[PDB]
């Protein structure tokens, strides 16, 4: 197949292993899961757009829409830690150990 | 292919002007300046208000993308199912509005 | 004065879509020869 | 809360199950999870204290990792089909990553890390509502592409839920984490039988819904989060004592209670395709699970543990809590072995 | 080389992912966020969506990665080995894989993909006097009927619990 | 598998239209009203045989047509139709309502010379019907024979031999 | 009912303007006459071809030509 | 379970979207709907079992008409053998493909 | 060839921008019964060049800045975003004729916070991030609003097309079906582009307190071109001119002319009320401009339906 989509895959497959190797924030697990989701997007418009599927190139809106609110509620969660904790530090959410 | 170079030739203006801006007064020698807010060393403090504000200004954006292709939908055949449906949208865009309003979340950034 | 107009808009777009529609079974035609002899050329290079 | 805001959210939940369960199309498949996930957020936060947003994070994270794999899995089937349509999928790769989203979703070991915190973290009620609603729609999706599930994976992930989940369960005290290391091992039972015989998989499912249903109901009936808080009923109600006994020994499996049913049959359908050799591996791991199951048997019903001072005020009162269905799932999770042929109205 | 255009844009997009991918700090993750979706942007734009790429610019970028910096600011109070390594051997990789397509026009990885120019694919008739993904997108009010009363729902359940979660009580 | 077949480079000669595309804007209607039999036949053997190499003759014959008309065109009213094209020519969209005062000259001008009526809104989209005398493609997508479907069920439902036959059960 | 009115209009006009306006949106296309004119002109917008229908020897109905006096008029489109 | 309430109760709430060769706005068709219909035709009423089997010709025509590695790396050969003899000097390229054809229409 | 005419267009801007700043001094100065430069030059016709040489020969600040890679790309942004915004401005034929040129313009907008983000950011002080971060929220605040009325508006138009736009308003102005938008709009553009009564960051730290008087000039140089260009979009949006296709200069000339007269009457406005508040705007803007946009887009969908009088779509 085409050579778009192999970039496109190895872009998604950065920021996956970007997303599931934290390093020492919050925020930059959810700047790689949205990279995830515009690797997604760039990957199923380029797929629709050359297939001609007309009917399938309302997918993308909705797929930015919900992923999104996703991280909108990803955003509030980040910032009831943060103002429980005084920072967004992945060390400290290490309660539930016990 | 105009509008690319268009593009690059706009950005290569505002980075000749902003160089320019830049180091011209470097070219003098002027002088050493030692320097040693109203808060001094204050950390920044966390105000729910802001966060809320912007997280509302990012849904009805969303509801906003998804209200954008009217234009093109109203030339469709099937007039009734679209005129329900944009009003049901615009509605749920007002719904959302009052329940933000009611429930105190427009309050001292009204 | 924006209903007359735009009814009257419908009009001239009707009369430019049903012009375009009387122009184009020449153009496919036309496409259809063009496409046929771009295969052909090929065809024989590829057979060189 | 408000009592009508926690009404919609709860009828959201249900709509994006129901959602994920009669649609045809992959992107309505994946618009369920997201909307049965952003509805029971809340529902995890009712309480507002920092083991709450913690475990409320840590679901977040995992359930959109999951949820970005499942719209990988859904793109690259689209790529090597060109269509939607909720079926067998196209590709080896496909299937694969939506096969372990899936199992991230479920809680399968060894993405099991999550399920024990995260019932902690949160309240009873919460607890009952993820661990036994939220599993309706990914078994649902596995129901409907058997076809292309590798059976090596879903084999291993199965026996390593298992095993793990019984040595999880082995060394905590607190209820909640009991529970979860409970489902943890019921999923690989499940998962285990799927792809012989999904009817099987759905008695299961039912049998385990209403016994964790009948053991969260009973404590939050009691108030209890811990083992000892437990032991202290035998001098508050004996009758619940009685209840918790009896239904934790149908949780273990032991006949001839209805939680032997499900791996009888689990066992009937395994040996028809010769593979007797992982049944009996996981009749043996599943003693573990009896194993810790009889060790709470002990600390509350067949023991009396030493009591305080102030059970006699808390004898002169009488309870209110409105333990909604409770006698339907205690007598419908112990007594239901002699109608073991209705399990055909499933087919 | 100019018809390498799209591939040289892939190029630039998954270098970006690298670069952000590697957590050097949340804001300049935040940067190289916004520059890589430029660039993807600029992919679906020479494939031929408007539309699709206007709406990146104006929900991914302009709406949404400003919440992103938003908040951003609002932490990460103002003032390494491991960002530089796994950006020098990410690049390392993608150089590598550059090279094996280009030079051979044919490479495997988990799927066969081929070095050629991505002009090939693309079709050799006209769509009349309208554009296809613009109308694909209009019938959303036609045909997605249940679609628009999910996604409206889920918009403001979202309303909803983003109130609820921030409120602490 | 196949080789496919081409027509060979003489099969695809045939002299063109050779017009710009204001040119042809501007007698658009007319061409359509007059030429209309062969090009309707031609879209018909090209929408149903859904190959170009079936309809080469057809496409031969609309550029026949096509030629004869912008000769009798030529024949009487040659200068009108030039100032017409060329005010629609100028314009950046070639709108037909910056040059009405031409157009209905030249209608004029060929309906004295030509008797020919331009159509009127909505003529030239209508479905016609055409009378031709080649067969109906019976297998046009080429198509194979279909897999022979199950056999159904048949007959009434009776109960169940001894019950479930499940273990020990009776019933 | 009728004080309620003129006493929220007196406070807030702006959402009484708001409710009004929202109120003659979604009631008045039920209620007009020309909804129908709408539904028939975005109909009759020739966007694709009119592909012609083989002639068997019964379409009456069909025209011939499109000058032909059968087939669907638009006369309604350029009075109104 | 999959709950057909679709089907029980006579909506149409995703079938619209759920395959590519279906009833598309202005009747605008894709590049590959002949393969697929033909591939739809074959597949109808005989289960995955049977379908994946009896006749996979149509479902190889069609994931070769929607991803097209036949078709790149036969061009792929063509233009490397031309590139080698171009380079070795015995094939001239002929005027039409210099660009100095001046097309038909 | 086309080179010329992109240095054609981006060189007046920038003397109009110049001339604004000479114009606004010397209008401000005889709406408040005193007079503006005229001792620099004749009328005060050599004022900017005298003010630009001093602000380029200005010592630097040297700030103590927290990314060098920011305080650099601020500026960079905020010029280029200002001179991209021209490009499928018809006058009366556009520079670059875009289909989609209208959702671009709004896309621009909205890209253009950045700016004023990276610019709070890079200053150490925590005053001048608070000043950012209040302006980011009444910039993207009010940015919902523009793209409820642009959408609302254009339900008259069709298309998103900026040429198309003009052979709307071939018949009549479209400030007369759609007037309430219009002032909306107006105010809305008013508060786009941080411009009193809603210039806060003046009132009581500025977002770029800490840049250099270069830098400083080149973002309020940007600012004025963004004036500039909201004036002419609205001037095309609502008060679209008689265009011959064989004079262009016609339309240049009365556009021109409206465009420049919205510009004055936004230094009309700047110098005749008090500044808002914080929440005084919020107020403004979350509870009076929100329902009625949201009231006026359902009646400008619902409308065209119940008239026959949907435009068409090319
Ligand atoms: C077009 C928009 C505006 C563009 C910029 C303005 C246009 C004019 C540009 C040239 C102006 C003159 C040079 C820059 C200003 C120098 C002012 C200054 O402080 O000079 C003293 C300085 C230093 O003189 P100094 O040696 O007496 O130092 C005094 C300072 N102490 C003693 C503390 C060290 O002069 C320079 O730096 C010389 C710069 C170049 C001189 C001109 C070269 C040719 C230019 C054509
Ligand atoms: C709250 C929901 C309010 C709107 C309900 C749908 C109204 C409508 O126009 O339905 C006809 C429309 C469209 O009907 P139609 O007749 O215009 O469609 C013809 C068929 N197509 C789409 C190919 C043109 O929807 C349906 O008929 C089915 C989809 C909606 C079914 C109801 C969902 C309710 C969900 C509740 C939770
Ligand atoms: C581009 C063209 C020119 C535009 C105008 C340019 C010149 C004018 C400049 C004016 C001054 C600008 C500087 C100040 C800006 C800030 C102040 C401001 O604008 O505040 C807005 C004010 C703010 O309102 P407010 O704050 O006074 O409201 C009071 C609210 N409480 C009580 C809660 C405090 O008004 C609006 O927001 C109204 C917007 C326009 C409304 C248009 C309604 C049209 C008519 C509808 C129908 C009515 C009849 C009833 C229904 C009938 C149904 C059939
Ligand atoms: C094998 C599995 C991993 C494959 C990708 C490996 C990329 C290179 C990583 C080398 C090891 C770097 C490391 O130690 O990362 C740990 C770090 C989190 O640890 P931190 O808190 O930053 O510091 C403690 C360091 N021991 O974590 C990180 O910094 C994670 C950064 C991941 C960046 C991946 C970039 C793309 C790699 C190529 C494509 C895959
Ligand atoms: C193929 C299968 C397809 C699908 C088939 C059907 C599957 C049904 C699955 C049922 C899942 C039940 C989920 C959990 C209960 C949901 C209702 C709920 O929200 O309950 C919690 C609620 C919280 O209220 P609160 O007052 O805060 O409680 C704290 C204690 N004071 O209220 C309370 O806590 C009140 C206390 C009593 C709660 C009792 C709840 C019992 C629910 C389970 C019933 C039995 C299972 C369903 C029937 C059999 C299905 C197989
Ligand atoms: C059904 C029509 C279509 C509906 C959907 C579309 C709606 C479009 C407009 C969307 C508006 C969204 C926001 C609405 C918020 C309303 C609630 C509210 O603000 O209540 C508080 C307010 C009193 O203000 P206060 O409590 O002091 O708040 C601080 C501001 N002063 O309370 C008030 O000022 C009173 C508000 C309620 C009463 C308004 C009555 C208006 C009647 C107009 C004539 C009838 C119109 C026809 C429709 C029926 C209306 C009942
Ligand atoms: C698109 C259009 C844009 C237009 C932008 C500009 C608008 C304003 C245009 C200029 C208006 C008039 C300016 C007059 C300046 C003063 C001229 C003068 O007489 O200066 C005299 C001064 C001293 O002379 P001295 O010899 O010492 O006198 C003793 C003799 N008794 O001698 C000196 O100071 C030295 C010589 C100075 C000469 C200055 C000449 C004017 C400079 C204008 C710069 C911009 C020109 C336009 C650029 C854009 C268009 C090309
Ligand atoms: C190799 C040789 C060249 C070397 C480099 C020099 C280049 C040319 C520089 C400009 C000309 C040099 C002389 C500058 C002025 C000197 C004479 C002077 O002082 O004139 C004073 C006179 C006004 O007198 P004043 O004292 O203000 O009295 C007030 C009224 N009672 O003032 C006036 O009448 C007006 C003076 C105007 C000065 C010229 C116009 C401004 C500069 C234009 C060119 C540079 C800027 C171009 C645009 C940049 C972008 C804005
Ligand atoms: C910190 C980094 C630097 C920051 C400053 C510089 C970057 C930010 C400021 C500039 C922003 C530029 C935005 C460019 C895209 C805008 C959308 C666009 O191109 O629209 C025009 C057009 C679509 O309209 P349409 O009429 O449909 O097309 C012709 C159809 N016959 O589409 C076309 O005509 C398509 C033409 C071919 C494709 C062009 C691709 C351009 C290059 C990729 C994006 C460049 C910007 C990357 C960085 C983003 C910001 C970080
Ligand atoms: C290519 C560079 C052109 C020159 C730079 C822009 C024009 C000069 C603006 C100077 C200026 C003037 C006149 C000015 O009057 C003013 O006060 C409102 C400013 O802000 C404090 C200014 O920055």
């Amino acid at each position: 197949m085409s050579l778009v989509y192999m970039n496109i895959m190895m872009a998604f497959t950065v920021s996956l292993t970007g997303l599931l190797m934290y390093r020492s924030h919050l925020m930059s697990s959810l700047l790689c899961l949205e990279g995830m989701m515009l690797s997604l997007f760039i990957l199923a418009t380029l797929m629709i757009l050359n297939s001609h599927f007309t009917l399938a190139s309302m997918m993308p809106i909705i797929l930015l829409v919900f992923a999104a609110c996703e991280a909108a509620l990803g955003l509030s969660l980040l910032v009831m830690v943060s103002n429980t904790y005084g920072t967004d530090y992945v060390q400290n959410l290490n309660l539930l150990q016990c | 292919m105009n509008l690319m170079i268009t593009l690059l030739t706009n950005f290569t203006l505002a980075t000749l002007l902003v160089t320019i801006a830049f180091w011209l007064p470097q070219l003098n020698v002027y002088s050493e300046k030692t320097s040693p807010d109203p808060m001094g060393s204050a950390r920044l403090p966390f105000s729910m208000k802001f966060f809320l504000v912007a997280i509302t200004f990012l849904l009805f954006d969303l509801e906003i993308a998804l209200l954008l292709p009217l234009p093109w939908a109203s030339q469709t055949t099937n007039l009734n199912t679209m005129l329900t449906m944009a009003l049901l949208l615009i509605f749920l865009l007002a719904v959302s509005l009052a329940y933000e309003w009611t429930q105190k979340g427009l309050e001292w950034t009204e | 004065s924006m209903m007359r107009w735009n009814r009257e808009r419908r009009r001239l777009q009707i009369e430019d879509f049903e012009a375009r529609i009387a122009l184009m079974p020449l153009l496919q035609a036309e496409k259809d020869r063009r496409v046929l002899q771009m295969l052909r050329e090929n065809l024989e290079e590829e057979a060189t | 809360m408000n009592p009508i805001i926690l009404i919609i959210i709860l009828m959201t939940v249900m709509l994006g199950t129901i959602i994920v369960m009669i649609s045809t199309h992959w992107l309505l498949i994946w618009i369920g999870f997201e909307m049965n996930m952003l509805a029971i957020i809340p529902i995890m936060m009712k309480k507002h204290n920092p083991r709450a947003t913690e475990a409320s994070t840590k679901y977040f994270l995992t359930q959109s990792t999951a949820s970005m794999l499942l719209m990988m899995a859904i793109i690259i089937n689209l790529m090597f089909s060109g269509q939607w349509t909720v079926m067998k999928l196209f590709n080896p790769m496909a299937s694969m990553l939506m096969t372990m989203a899936l199992a991230m979703k479920l809680g399968m070991a060894p993405f099991h890390f999550w399920v024990p915190e995260v019932t902690q973290g949160i309240p009873l009620s919460s607890g009952l509502i993820l661990l036994t609603w939220q599993k309706l729609a990914p078994m649902s999706v596995l129901y409907q592409i058997l076809p292309s599930i590798n059976l090596d994976l879903i084999l291993t992930l199965s026996i390593l839920s298992i095993t793990i989940g019984g040595w999880g369960g082995l060394n905590q005290t607190q209820l909640r984490k009991i529970m979860a290391y409970s489902s943890i091992a019921h999923m690989g039972w499940m998962t285990a039988v799927l792809l012989y015989n999904p009817t099987m998989t759905l008695l299961n499912l039912i049998i385990y819904i209403i016994m964790t249903s009948t053991m969260f109901t009973l404590f939050m009936a009691n108030s209890t989060t811990t083992t000892l808080s437990l032991s202290h009923t035998w001098n508050k109600a004996p009758i619940m004592t009685i209840l918790v006994l009896i239904t934790l020994l149908s949780m273990g499996g032991l006949p001839p209670l209805s939680g032997f049913m499900p791996k009888w049959m689990i066992i009937q359908e395994m040996t028809k395709n010769d593979s007797i050799i992982l049944p009996t591996l996981m009749a043996i791991t599943a003693l573990l699970n009896l194993y810790f199951y009889m060790r709470l048997t002990y600390s509350t019903a067949l023991t009396m543990f030493p009591s305080t001072n102030n059970m006699k005020m808390k004898w002169q009162f009488p309870t209110t809590k409105r333990m909604t269905l409770l006698p339907t799932m205690t007598v419908l999770s112990t007594m239901l072995l002699p109608l073991t042929p209705i399990l055909s109205i499933l087919e | 080389m100019m018809t390498y255009i799209v591939f040289i844009l892939s190029i630039i997009f998954v270098m970006g992912f690298v670069g952000f991918s590697s957590k050097p700090s949340p804001i300049y993750g935040g940067l190289g966020l916004i520059v890589s979706g430029g660039v993807g942007c600029g992919i679906v734009l020479n494939f031929g969506g408007s539309f699709l790429g206007l709406m990146v610019f104006l929900i991914y970028l302009g709406g949404m990665m400003v919440v992103f910096g938003y908040t951003t600011a609002m932490a990460t109070e103002q003032y390494n080995k491991v960002v530089l390594g796994t950006f020098i051997t990410g690049l390392l990789m993608e150089f590598l894989m550059v090279y094996y397509v280009l030079k051979d026009k044919e490479v495997e990885i988990v799927f066969k993909f081929n070095g050629m120019g991505d002009w090939v694919i693309y079709d050799t008739g006209d769509s009349g006097f309208f554009s296809e993904e613009a109308m694909g997108i209009a019938a959303l009010y036609s045909y997605g009927t249940w679609l628009v009363i999910v996604t409206g729902w889920s918009l403001l359940i979202g309303v909803v619990v983003i109130m609820e979660i921030t409120r602490g009580n | 598998p196949g080789i496919v077949e081409l027509p060979s480079l003489e099969d695809l000669k045939v002299q063109e239209v050779k017009v710009s595309s204001s040119v042809l804007k501007a007698a658009a209607h007319h061409y359509g009203a007059q030429c209309d039999k062969p090009n309707k036949e031609f879209m018909l053997c090209r929408w149903e045989e859904k190959d170009p190499r079936r309809c080469l003759e057809e496409g031969k014959l609309v550029n026949q047509c096509a030629l004869e008309f912008f000769r009798q065109i030529k024949r009487h009213c040659a200068e009108p139709f030039t100032e017409y094209w060329t005010c629609i020519d100028y314009s950046g969209l070639q709108l037909f309502r910056r040059c009405r005062k031409e157009q209905a000259q030249f209608d004029k001008c060929v309906l004295d010379k030509l008797g020919w009526v331009r159509p009127d809104l909505g003529e030239l989209s209508k479905v016609t019907k055409v009378k031709t005398d080649r067969p109906l493609p019976e297998n046009p997508y080429h198509s194979r024979a279909r897999p022979e479907p199950n056999p159904e069920v048949e007959g009434d439902l009776k109960p169940a031999r001894h019950g479930s036959r499940l273990f020990f059960w009776t019933m | 009912v009728a004080a309620f009115l003129k006493n929220v209009w007196a406070k807030e006009p702006v959402l009484v303007a708001s409710f009004a306006i929202a109120g003659l949106a979604v009631i008045l296309p039920t209620l007009s006459p020309y909804t129908k004119y709408s539904l028939m002109i975005n109909r009759a917008t020739p966007y694709n071809y009119p592909v012609p229908l083989r002639d068997d020897g019964n379409m009456p109905d069909v025209p011939s030509h499109p000058q032909d006096p059968q087939g669907p008029s638009l006369e309604w489109l350029k009075r109104l | 379970p999959f709950f057909d309430v679709q089907k029980k109760l006579g909506v149409d709430l995703d079938h619209w979207m759920t395959i590519q060769s279906a009833e598309q706005p202005h009747r605008i068709p894709a590049r590959c709907h002949a393969f697929e219909k033909e591939w739809i035709e074959c597949a109808h009423g005989i289960g995955s079992i049977r379908a994946e089997k009896e006749c996979k010709i149509e479902f190889e025509d069609f994931r070769e008409c929607l991803l097209r590695q036949k078709t790149m790396k036969r061009l792929n050969a063509i233009k490397r053998q031309r590139d080698k003899l171009i380079k070795e000097g015995k094939y001239t390229p002929p005027p039409h493909h210099s660009g100095q054809e001046d097309l038909r229409p | 060839m086309f080179m010329i005419n992109v240095l054609t267009l981006i060189i007046p801007i920038l003397l109009a921008v110049a001339f604004l700043t000479l114009v606004e001094r010397k209008v401000l100065g005889y709406m408040q019964f005193r007079k503006g430069p005229n001792v620099v030059g004749p009328y005060g016709l050599l004022q900017p060049i005298a003010d630009a040489i001093k602000l380029f020969i200005k010592e630097p600040l040297r700030p103590a800045t927290s990314s060098i890679s920011m305080f650099i790309l601020a500026p960079i942004l905020a010029l280029t975003l200002a001179l991209t915004m021209w490009i499928p401005l018809p006058m009366p034929y556009p520079l670059i004729n875009m289909n989609l040129g209208v959702l671009f313009m709004l896309a621009m907008s909205s890209l253009a916070v950045y700016s004023i983000l990276w610019s709070g950011w890079a200053s150490n002080s925590k005053y001048a991030l608070i000043g950012a971060l209040r302006a980011v929220a009444q910039t993207i605040s009010y940015e919902v609003t523009l793209a409820i009325i642009l959408l609302s508006v254009l339900l008259m138009n069709g298309s998103f097309t900026l040429s198309t736009l003009i052979i709307t308003q071939e018949q009549v102005w479209l400030i007369f079906p759609a007037w309430p938008l219009a002032m909306m709009w107006f105010i809305s553009t008013l508060a786009e582009t941080n411009r009193a009564p809603f210039d806060l960051t003046e009132g009581e730290s500025g977002f770029n307190v800490e840049y250099a008087a270069g830098p400083f000039a080149l973002f309020f140089m940007a600012e004025y071109a963004n004036i500039i260009m909201m004036n002419i979009f609205t001037t095309t949006l609502f008060l679209g001119a008689f265009h011959n296709p064989y004079m262009p200069e016609l339309y240049t000339i009365n556009f021109t002319i409206k465009s420049l007269l919205l510009s004055i009457t936004f230094l009309w406005i700047r110098a005749s009320y008090p500044r808002f508040r914080y929440d005084q705007l919020m107020h403004l803007l979350w509870k009076n401009f929100l329902p009625l946009t949201l009231a006026l887009c359902m009646w400008h969908v619902s409308l065209p339906i119940l008239l026959s009088s949907i435009p068409p779509q090319t």
